[PDB]
């Protein structure tokens, strides 16, 4: 009669009396949606793999993607030559649509896993390197990846991506900033910025019109995650 | 009966008033006193209390009043109270102090000084000592209404950036972009209370913002050149903005009044010296305004 | 005999005499002595950083005035593990050597401070945690900066964040010379381990 | 109730600041702090591994590829692969580094800087800290062939000095004594792998030459004038030769690739300071090839 206090998810009410509330004379179940799926939760949508990126190698290759590992570098013009540049979680949030399914959130703890579905024929050879270095573009530039000499990238962590052996790699790039709980409005979250080197040159028969392929793709999705504070905003 | 010496050769360094900065340890100051037991009592019967008046669990458990607010019925509904207070309608959560009002002076002809003046709760007086900080902060909204003045009072907590006008002297918070159907609150931690018969309410603030400790700078600097401090420094703001508009009859009077008070617990902090551009200078006020005020430098 | 391949992983090893963890210990106790483990206790050692470092006189110097110069070089520990790791926790002691040809008509004295991490010289106060010394009766300087930090790791040469922890202001009175000495305090560690980077040689620059 | 002095006198010597060289042993510096028992915590949370990132044991145990072999059916049998890798073939057992390159600039019309660049293994860039080394090297030698390519490879250890090439800047093997029926590879620690279906192989060295360290000089210095410390600082070397030429059909390509990972376990060092006649610099890359680097010299 004097304590109508009620709470919602997050949302709490202060009312003189309990508003003479009527409802549903019995709540009677009804059609089967509850029988076909159990209910995903938010941090269950989370862990679902996208397609990210689709990465074709010829040898060849008049392209940057076969230039070897380089044995020293001597100067940056002369930088470390790679495949492609994954800033995450930059890209793993954007994609997959799941930025907006985390919106009206504000600080998230992921950890991103990586997975490289690989697919080439038996009579190509060749070995790659799936570095990560977490501030890559942020710390001074004697100690980014793409600096240092052959035995220095590939004492970074990360796994062998050999083709014969490996069809499948499972990395977990963890959790790897100083600030807690990386924001995500007026985010500049850029943390861990991944690799692909490759360090062998890719090798086939020298004469052409044969379409020596590689065909790598690569799949990231979220663990242990916890998404906490309610907002108002997001950035677009 | 006189033997040699057996002790080994003791190691020295001359450091007069070794460590002299830390509140243990054995000090070597002389007591200008007959006996070197110099021991005064307990604190019995000194203090008329028997609270311990020293602690910051006490200090900053102090309420004051922030703001005096004018609820009118000219004021549109879900958008804060614009006053010219400047701040009002906006609270930012935080320890430090984020209001300042500017004294104007002459010197010459063509040259002023303007003194930056806050005001100081003793959850600010205590946070302007210390460089980082972190506080569960309290809110006790009050309404100073009459019997016949009804209504829906939301107030709801936003996380980060808080939106501001930098100005040549100061920060004004931006009620342009806290209006409409521009910024909804339906994501928000919020409460609604009630002006039928419900007066009080107390909202009490953890602290959340991604990092261990924020700053203790404030409002000390912050204009358009130097506000990166004012930022890191209050993980959000309170807003209190009307649901339902004030109904009011002609007899009684179409304005209220929403006191803002303000303490902290739980209160933690970091190293014990300013933060600041400035020494600790705590404001005398002149007898008359054509007197300016002594200003301490930073020479040695 | 199949076309395809296997991995059947073989450590297979050479000279098989005794097991080696047996005759480390036996040759360190003839030859050394001491028995280096752990590079975290190499970060206790005050190794100088400079030789020379002359200091304007009547000027509150921040040490990141020598410390953005001395990180890159990796002349002691710290900086030459700052290579192998990504961030770091704890307190930075120093040690000043004093080196000034000293003059009797003044009365030499040397202060320390705190400013929080790459601030300048004016922007900061001064009524701190402080420490003065007399270099005519004590030449060493003995200070130690703690960890007071909003964060609880540090990365590297970070972004346009600043003051996030403390560090040391560097007041004296007279133009003094001095000797530079670091490392980390009792509870400074590094972590997030990296591949390192390269080396640099001798620089004897023949002529053709 | 106050008598005479009963203690003898303490001898003295000034030495401030004695041994501070020392991991052990109670310092006097002094904390710019509130609390002389400043204690952080423990590294719980903190670092995101639960492996002690810091011991010898583990940083020395980690892997970094050294070479890139390029074995083709053109190259004889029983012979190592020469390549101008230059090394390649001949991988010297030994925890410091072994290879350099040499960055030529200009500073006037007839006078020029050579700077040498080494590589770093992880293992290697540890021992350039310290002088004497002990520690039972190991080897990951891995062929990357398709399906397939088949043969025989030999990996054969040799104790003690290792042929080489002294030139004007650099020193490079000599594989005109490595080949023939001149170096017969009968009496050696060997292995010989299959590339039929076996791929991989970790060749564990351990530490077998006349002495209890050796150096950590390397490659440092190393040319026509001063190469007594490259003979004292290996115990010898791996030599990876074919027993049997490679087999491989025109489908498939002709070239294969012998990748060779270093690490070194149970390592032990001696003294905290560099042997070299430099400090430690680190090399930092110029951003233009016209700009030089800063040498650090010997003064005081």
């Amino acid at each position: 009669s004097e304590n109508s206090v009620e709470t919602q998810e997050i949302t709490t009410f202060h009312d003189v009396e309990t508003p003479n509330r009527i409802d549903t004379p019995m709540a009677q179940d009804t059609s089967s949606a509850r029988n076909m799926d159990d209910t995903h939760s938010i941090i269950q949508f989370l862990q679902r793999p996208v397609l990210i990126d689709n990465i074709e190698i010829i040898a060849g290759t008049t392209a940057d993607a076969n230039k070897p590992l380089s044995r020293y570098v001597l100067d940056q013009q002369n930088s470390q030559k790679y495949v492609r540049s994954w800033t995450l979680p930059s890209t793993v949030l954007r994609a997959g649509g799941k930025a907006q399914k985390l919106a009206n959130f504000k600080y998230l703890r992921c950890d991103v896993q990586v997975k490289l579905v690989l697919n080439a024929n038996p009579f190509v050879a060749g070995r790659m390197y799936l570095a990560y270095s977490p501030y890559d573009d942020k710390v001074d530039t004697a100690r980014s990846v793409l600096q240092t000499s052959r035995a220095g990238v590939t004492g970074y962590p990360g796994v062998e991506l050999d083709f014969q052996l490996d069809n499948s790699v499972e990395m977990t790039i963890p959790y790897a900033s100083f600030q807690e709980a990386y924001d995500l409005v007026t985010g500049t979250e850029d943390f861990v910025q991944l690799y692909l080197f490759p360090i062998t040159p890719v090798l086939g028969p020298k004469s052409e019109s044969e379409s020596s392929k590689v065909d790598i793709s690569v799949y990231m999705w979220l663990s242990n995650i916890s998404l906490v504070i309610p907002t108002y905003r997001i950035n677009p | 009966s006189k033997p040699r010496n057996q002790q080994q050769v003791c190691p020295l360094q001359n450091v007069p008033a070794w460590g002299y900065s830390l509140y243990k340890g054995i000090d070597m100051s002389v007591p200008l006193a007959y006996d070197p037991n110099n021991e005064l009592g307990d604190l019995k019967d000194v203090f008329p209390s028997a609270v311990d008046e020293m602690a910051i669990g006490y200090v900053c458990g102090n309420p004051a009043v922030k703001h005096v607010l004018t609820w009118k019925t000219t004021d549109a509904i879900q958008k804060p109270i614009a006053n010219g207070d400047d701040w009002g309608g906006v609270i930012p959560v935080g320890m430090p102090c984020y209001s300042k009002s500017i004294r104007t002076t002459r010197i010459s002809a063509t040259e002023n000084r303007e003194t930056e003046v806050m005001d100081a709760a003793p959850c600010e007086y205590v946070a302007n000592m210390f460089s980082y900080w972190r506080a569960t902060m309290c809110y006790r909204i009050t309404v100073v209404k009459t019997a016949f003045h009804t209504g829906r009072l939301e107030i709801f907590f936003e996380p980060g950036v808080i939106p501001v006008k930098p100005t040549v002297n100061n920060i004004g918070p931006d009620q342009d972009r806290l209006t409409g159907a521009v910024a909804p609150s339906d994501n928000n931690y919020k409460y609604i209370l009630d002006l039928t018969n419900d007066t009080e309410v107390t909202i009490r603030v953890p602290f959340v913002s991604n990092k261990m400790f924020l700053k203790t700078a404030g409002i000390y600097g912050a204009n358009s050149e130097n506000n990166w401090n004012f930022h890191e420094s209050f993980s959000g703001f309170l807003c209190i903005r009307p649901v339902t508009k004030l109904m009011a009859p002609d007899t009684v009077s179409d304005n209220v009044s929403i006191v803002v008070w303000k303490w902290a617990e739980d209160v933690v902090v970091v190293e014990p010296k300013p933060l600041t551009s400035g020494p600790t200078q705590v404001y005398r006020p002149p007898p008359t305004a054509s007197t300016a005020v002594e200003v301490l430098n930073v020479e040695l | 005999i199949n076309i395809g391949n296997k991995t059947n992983e073989n450590v297979i090893s050479f000279f098989d005499s005794t097991d080696a963890e047996t005759q480390n210990h036996n040759a360190l106790m003839k030859g050394c002595g001491e028995f280096i483990v752990n590079l975290r206790t190499l970060l206790r050692t005050f190794r100088t950083i400079t030789d020379n470092w002359i200091l304007q006189a009547n000027t509150k110097t921040p040490i990141t005035d020598l410390t953005n110069t001395t990180d890159a070089q990796g002349r002691d520990y710290m900086s030459y593990l700052s290579y192998l790791y990504r961030f770091y926790r704890g307190g930075r002691r120093y040690k000043f050597f004093n080196t000034t040809p000293l003059k009797q008509s003044q009365t030499c004295y040397i202060r320390s401070f705190l400013i929080p991490r790459n601030y300048s010289a004016d922007e900061i106060n001064v009524d701190g945690p402080s420490h003065i010394t007399y270099p005519v009766i004590n030449p060493v300087h003995e200070v130690e900066v703690p960890f007071y930090s909003q964060y609880r790791k540090i990365p590297i040469a970070s972004t346009s964040d600043k003051g996030y922890d403390s560090s040391l202001m560097y007041f004296s009175n007279t133009a003094t010379t001095q000797i530079v000495a670091r490392a980390g305090n009792d509870d400074f560690t590094f972590g997030w381990m990296i591949g390192p980077p390269q080396l640099q040689g001798e620089s004897r620059s023949v002529a053709p």
